[PDB]
């Protein structure tokens, strides 16, 4: 039960402001370098 | 305030390149240990339907690598979901569901799960859940049947467990 989240639970937190924070620039750099960075983000 | 995950998870991206070796095609992207940090990453990466052919996404915990050579996988095996008659978003949704099952720790034998891999190929796409012990039938079977539930797989979609190791 502890540290267990259902699909509904996890989805709810998707709209959390902390879930809205964009990746750091280093990570973003790595994502663009791999070309896996989502377009128009 | 962030909600902690049971495990640290690491995203890996494989880009198929004839020049480099199987292991060297794999690229470690980032690690996270909270629900919020997961969504941050997931919202800002291309879905599986949009990545190059021959490429993989993989998510693994305990700093385990998506490689045969890793000790955590050597005695392990995997449930393999071959996707036939699946849409691009069916793929994206099924992959996302697998991710949520893993980071959510939805399995009773969550200790046995090492990670999940999605392979993007033209002939056939595959999503696999890697297990730590191939000989632990009860753990595999529980993970298998719950996976079939959480993913709500159709009859056309096949689910088969297999050992990583090549053995007679």
């Amino acid at each position: 039960m502890l540290e267990r989240y259902s699909k509904v639970d996890l989805l709810a937190l998707r709209y959390s402001p902390l879930s809205q924070t964009p990746p750091g620039i280093e990570l973003e750099g790595r994502l663009r370098r791999m070309n896996i960075w989502r377009t128009g983000s | 305030m962030k909600h902690p995950l049971m495990n640290v998870w690491t995203l890996w991206y494989l880009e198929n390149d004839r020049s480099k070796s199987w292991e060297d095609m794999q690229n470690e992207i980032t690690s996270f240990d909270t629900v919020e940090d997961f969504w941050s990453l997931y919202n800002h990466i291309k879905p599986p339907s949009e990545i190059k052919l021959g490429s993989d996404y993989s998510l693994f915990k305990k700093n385990i690598r998506p490689m045969w050579e890793d000790a955590a996988n050597k005695q392990g095996g995997r449930w393999v979901i071959t996707l036939n008659k699946s849409s691009k978003t069916d793929l994206d949704n099924l992959w996302l569901d697998v991710l949520l099952c893993l980071i959510g720790e939805a399995f009773d034998h969550s200790d046995q799960i090492c990670g999940a891999v999605i392979n993007i190929r033209g002939k056939s796409n595959k999503i696999s859940i890697w297990t730590a012990d191939g000989n632990n039938e009860e753990a595999a079977l529980e993970i298998g049947h719950k996976l079939r539930d959480a993913l709500r797989l159709g009859r056309n979609n096949s689910l088969q467990y297999q050992l990583h190791k090549d053995t007679m």
